[PDB]
DNA sequence: TTTTTTTTTTTTTT
């Protein structure tokens, strides 16, 4: 949510998901995602919406996006001869999602 | 009006000063009137303003005359005085400190015009230095984004700005001298030199020289220095502003050439230097062609590179006394991977506590180092994929 | 104009293949094969088709490595000092974005001003960096978007975007030991990930060492470079005529549809039959992409020889040419048993006798077996089988 | 354009507290002002270096919450190591409880609010006007060192250049009794002479600075 | 018949 030029209150910019409603959002390389922007991923697949933080306006949205996750294995080629839970860096809460 | 075209008759007064034998020493002692001894510094810095010559080829080239020089030693050497001096003599001067330098700091701040409300490209402290000489304090202490403008102009000898509205990659070429201190600030007796110079020897590979000041407690030094500072107080040939006009004439109007003669010496010495690198020899001409830009010689003397090589040896005589010792972290890693192996054999798990590891390291022998550097060697295994952390309480061993 | 009549004269010779080689960077001495790729980099690939669906590569890529003092950087200024639209920065500080967009906020006044940044005019060009150690890991794969998609979208929570990046990225890191590290599989040699690593093909290692003759030859030719004079030693090709030859060689769209690409299969098959073991070897795999790479080599080989449709010889060049720098990386119960029965000797009977006792071959094996097996049961058939095949061959 | 501080009153003392909280904004500039005789400005369109002839003094407030006696010198201080050889001399002020002096202290704190005038038995305060005129009478004097005292400034300074060095590792430190402490010691007798008038610079006129030399340091013990 | 306006709050960012 960004305040527009000169005198205007804050306009709300949709997360690209809003652009993707009824459609599908595509991601690759989860090793490269910060733990910051990744939080809200876990949101959409639960409510089918987004609820952010900034700032001055109570809202809700609608996110119908399907999600394609592509991510390279921890390190190189095949990682867990041990359980694949040993493979992913990402937390299981966002995984089983 | 204020708070230079050369006259003709003092030009042959220049050549008169050229037939004078000690101009190599003389002008140097005229460089830094304030400072006692350290004559190799006045020597070098003399050759610094006479530094190099332009090679434009057909294309590419542009190795210039540009010479960086580091100097350091016992803390506060009166290095900052020679910096604050030479800084002022220069057509375009530059000076700052360590920690007072960074990547973002010296190039193209591209600020708004403010009062006319228009963003206009600004030259950073490096663009203005283009030509002439930069100076800074304590390269051991420079930040991490510091050296990021250095890695940029040392060789590229340019700067790249594409951001905002306008795109220019514009050139910066100037010789430079940064003052510094050993980590001690005494670098301590004996010891390997590289770590003692701080920094890795790979980063030091580039810098054209290493100047090490030290403290002899000669008596006989500090009283002889005192007797220097004993003056003023109250109230030897030393030209003042005659050297400057000679700095103007001796640079463009001379176009020195190595001839054939250069090679027989400049080459053969380099084998024993090597027995050095192609970066030292890179300037083995540059420093000697700075002895070429001296004397008004358009064809340079075969015997200069003796004391040019000697100016290189000066850094090398500082090496007479870590990453430059060969194996090091690697021999430690043979015994690391062997300790991890033999634990993997003895212990039923691929993992062992880093503690049990260091108990198996630092104590057994003394080529077995301290915990954090064992952890830098296992970092060097980790960055090799040759270890696995398995929680921050223990250490796993690499697996199929 | 009339300078193609220069080019006909140049496209006659057999020898202009080796000529184009010794004619590229005089500022560099030796190093040979790596030179080729540089040219072959300026030279374009297919970078097109086959529908429907994604555009295949295309392009080519090189990260040249070796001990500092290598004088590899002399290649890089040669990129920018020769090639068209060359973008070059070695720095850690771009920053991040960088080749990525910032995105600049506040502009001010509504903001979201999208920086290029960096690689913009770099598009359709040869991009260069130094010292991957000094770009760290954060941005490693974020500049790798263009190394697969060939285009890079850029996200700060700015406005949704994607950018045309299509470019070769050539560079040189200094090895993380500063040297070889012979033993280092180039995978752990780099301190970087296979997705961005396997993608740049191929690296082409050069270690720079002293040798007494060579110390005098570096004291010969490198000296002649040190020389202001004689700098009069010349390449067989005038640089600018090499450039106009490229601007001519950039017109070609050479394609091997030729059925002798069947040979490229066997070759590529036998490309991975060797890397098959170890998987800690040159592998990689080597990557399915290295077949595409195998192709994108002869793409430029064709612009080199100016004829199209390529040949078995042409790809043979490139295949072996990979093969060195993949070799620069070099230094079902009983299927695990006949694996290591001939494998223990594979790593050891060449480097030693392959002797002593039968069961010692078991004991270093209880080391590496336990870590990739998936149970206590899969541990025991790594025990009693290392017993059972011993009394099988005893 | 308004230069503050180092510009505002020049050829006069600058008085600082919270000197470690000056950030780096003041730090590098004053880091120049120990080379004195300048302040450079490249900001905006103005490239001048304007005179800061300012004298420097600071009250150094060490990091929280007090300096620790076991700790090596410079540990308490958060300033750069290069900036403390730039001052001539420094006095460390430790507040150590003494069941004696804290008595007269607390009686000194209780002399307020009982009275207004604190001192007695006895001193008569010396007022600024009349004092300032001798202090401005002195700067005109301009002493010139005799050579005897000069050579003496060399000799004991050799063992001063030895005991800070022969103590080697920092521990107490700092060495080296660098040139600036001799520079200083000399300028301090040049300062001390005008307190005598003279211009002849007595041997003990040097020695009085010599008493302050170590007294500055070595307070790091208690 | 027209007049005249840059801090403070929050934000996303290396």
């Amino acid at each position: 949510v960004r305040k527009d030029p000169i005198t205007k209150e804050w306009t709300l910019e949709g997360g690209a998901l809003v652009l993707a409603d009824k459609g599908v959002c595509l991601i690759d390389e989860f090793d490269k995602m910060n733990d910051q922007d990744r939080t809200s991923i876990h949101e959409a697949m639960e409510q089918q919406s987004i609820s952010i933080s900034k700032a001055g306006i109570v809202t809700t949205l609608q996110a119908r996006c399907s999600i394609i996750a592509a991510a390279n294995p921890n390190g190189g080629r095949y990682n867990s001869t041990l359980p694949l839970a040993q493979n992913v860096s990402l937390t299981e809460p966002i995984l089983s999602r | 009006k204020v708070s230079r075209q050369i006259t003709d008759q003092d030009l042959a007064k220049i050549r008169e000063v050229a037939a004078r034998e000690d101009l190599y020493s003389l002008l140097a002692r005229s460089i830094a009137p304030s400072i006692y001894e350290l004559e190799d510094v006045k020597k070098g810095i003399l050759l610094q303003l006479f530094g190099g010559t332009n090679k434009t080829f057909t294309k590419g080239g542009r190795y210039r005359g540009d010479i960086n020089i580091l100097l350091c030693g016992d803390p506060s050497t009166s290095k900052s005085q020679i910096l604050q001096y030479v800084h002022k003599i220069t057509p375009r001067g530059v000076y700052t400190s360590g920690k007072g330098s960074s990547a973002v700091g010296l190039t193209a701040y591209i600020t708004r015009d403010v009062d006319t409300k228009q963003l206009v490209l600004e030259s950073g402290a490096l663009v203005l230095s283009d030509g002439g000489v930069c100076c800074i304090d304590e390269f051991d202490k420079m930040s991490d984004s510091t050296r990021s403008v250095l890695h940029e102009v040392m060789e590229q000898q340019t700067i790249s700005i594409a951001k905002a509205g306008i795109i220019t990659t514009l050139n910066a070429r100037s010789s430079i001298l940064a003052s510094a201190n050993p980590i001690g600030s005494r670098y301590n007796p004996n010891l390997p030199v590289t770590e003692n110079i701080d920094l890795p020897p790979p980063l030091l590979s580039r810098f054209d020289l290493v100047y090490l000041v030290l403290d002899k407690v000669d008596e006989k030094n500090d009283r002889e220095l005192a007797k220097h500072l004993t003056n003023l107080y109250l109230e030897d040939v030393l030209p003042v502003e005659f050297l400057t006009m000679y700095i103007s004439y001796a640079k463009e109007h001379i176009h020195p050439i190595i001839t054939e003669a250069a090679k027989t010496e400049l080459v053969r010495a380099y084998v024993g230097m090597r027995k050095a690198t192609t970066r030292q020899l890179e300037s083995m001409i540059r420093l000697a062609e700075a002895h070429a830009k001296m004397k008004l010689k358009n064809v340079v003397e075969l015997e200069d590179v003796q004391e040019a090589v000697r100016l290189i040896r000066s850094a090398i005589k500082d090496y007479a006394t870590q990453t430059g010792k060969s194996v090091i972290q690697r021999k430690l890693q043979e015994d690391l991977s062997r300790e991890i192996m033999n634990v993997l054999k003895d212990q039923a798990s691929d993992s062992m506590s880093f503690n049990e590891l260091i108990k198996q390291i630092n104590e057994h022998s003394q080529d077995r180092v301290e915990s954090s550097d064992i952890q830098e060697a296992l970092s060097r295994l980790q960055q090799e994929d040759k270890v696995i952390v398995l929680g921050e309480g223990v250490r796993r061993s690499v697996r199929l | 104009s009339d300078e193609i009549n220069e080019l006909k004269e140049m496209v006659k010779d057999e020898h202009i293949y080796d000529k184009l080689v010794r004619s590229i960077a005089p500022a560099v001495f030796g190093h040979e094969a790596v030179k080729k790729g540089i040219l072959l980099q300026m030279l374009g690939g297919v970078h097109k088709s086959t529908v429907e669906g994604i555009k295949l590569r295309g392009d080519i890529n090189i990260c040249v490595v070796g001990d500092p003092s290598t004088s590899k950087s002399q290649f890089l200024k040669y990129v920018v000092g020769f090639a068209p639209r060359s973008v070059y920065t070695s720095g850690k500080a771009s920053s991040a974005a960088g080749l990525t967009a910032a995105v600049v906020r506040d502009e001010e006044g509504g903001d979201y001003t999208i920086e290029a940044g960096a690689l913009m005019l770099a598009d359709n060009g040869i991009c260069c960096i130094d010292e991957f150690d000094k770009m760290d890991i954060s941005d490693q794969v974020a500049i790798h978007e263009a190394m697969e998609q060939q285009t890079i979208s850029i996200a700060k929570a700015g406005i949704h975007a994607t950018l045309n990046a299509r470019t070769s990225i050539l560079a040189a890191a200094n090895p993380v030991g500063g040297r070889y590290n012979r033993k280092l599989s180039l995978r752990g040699n780099l301190n970087m990930t296979a997705p961005i690593m396997s993608r740049f093909d191929l690296f082409f290692v050069i270690l720079d060492d002293c040798n007494e003759k060579i110390d005098t030859e570096l004291a010969s030719h490198i000296v002649d470079l040190h020389m202001k004079r004689d700098e009069a030693i010349e390449p067989p090709f005038s640089a600018e005529q090499l450039r106009r030859y490229i601007k001519y060689a950039r017109t070609f769209k050479p394609i091997l549809t030729k059925e002798a690409r069947s040979y490229l299969v066997e070759k590529y098959k036998e490309l991975r039959k060797d890397d098959a073991q170890g998987f800690s070897r040159s592998s990689y795999r080597i990557t399915v992409r290295q077949l595409e790479s195998m192709i994108r080599l002869s793409e430029a080989i064709a612009r080199a020889n100016c004829v199209d449709e390529i040949t078995p010889s042409f790809i043979a060049e490139a295949y072996d040419l990979l093969r060195q720098s993949i070799i620069r990386v070099d230094v079902d119960k009983y299927v695990s048993m006949m694996n290591m029965i001939v494998r223990k000797i594979a790593e050891v009977d060449r480097e030693g006798a392959e002797e002593l006792t039968a069961v010692d071959i078991v004991d270093w094996y209880l080391l590496q077996k336990e870590n990739d097996l998936g149970s206590l049961a899969e541990y025991w058939e790594e025990r009693r089988l290392a017993f059972k095949v011993i009394k099988r061959l005893v | 354009l308004e230069g503050g501080a180092l510009v505002l009153a020049d050829n006069g003392i600058c008085c600082i507290d919270e000197f470690d909280k000056m950030d780096e904004s003041d730090r590098t500039a004053i880091h120049e002002v120990m080379e004195q005789q300048t302040i450079s400005i490249s900001k905006a369109g103005i490239n001048t270096t304007l005179n800061a002839r300012t004298s420097i003094l600071a009250a150094a407030n060490p990091l929280y919450g007090r300096y620790n006696p076991r700790l090596s010198p410079l540990d308490n201080i958060n300033l750069p190591a290069a900036l403390l050889s730039r001052f001539d001399i420094l006095f460390l002020m430790l507040d150590i409880p003494s069941r004696d002096d804290d008595e007269k202290l607390a009686e000194h704190v209780t002399y307020v609010h009982m009275h207004n005038k604190q001192p007695d038995l006895d001193f008569t305060p010396v007022e600024p006007s009349k004092m300032r005129e001798y202090i401005a009478y002195a700067k005109t004097k301009r002493p010139v060192m005799s050579e005897a005292v000069n050579d003496y400034v060399v000799q004991a300074y050799i063992r001063l250049r030895q005991d800070s060095k022969r103590e080697m590792d920092s521990k107490f430190s700092f060495g080296q009794a660098t040139p600036r402490t001799l520079l200083g010691i000399i300028r301090l007798s040049q300062a001390l002479a005008k307190l005598r008038l003279a211009d002849m610079v007595d041997i003990d006129d040097v020695e009085e600075a010599l008493r302050l030399v170590r007294v500055s340091k070595e307070s790091l013990y208690q």
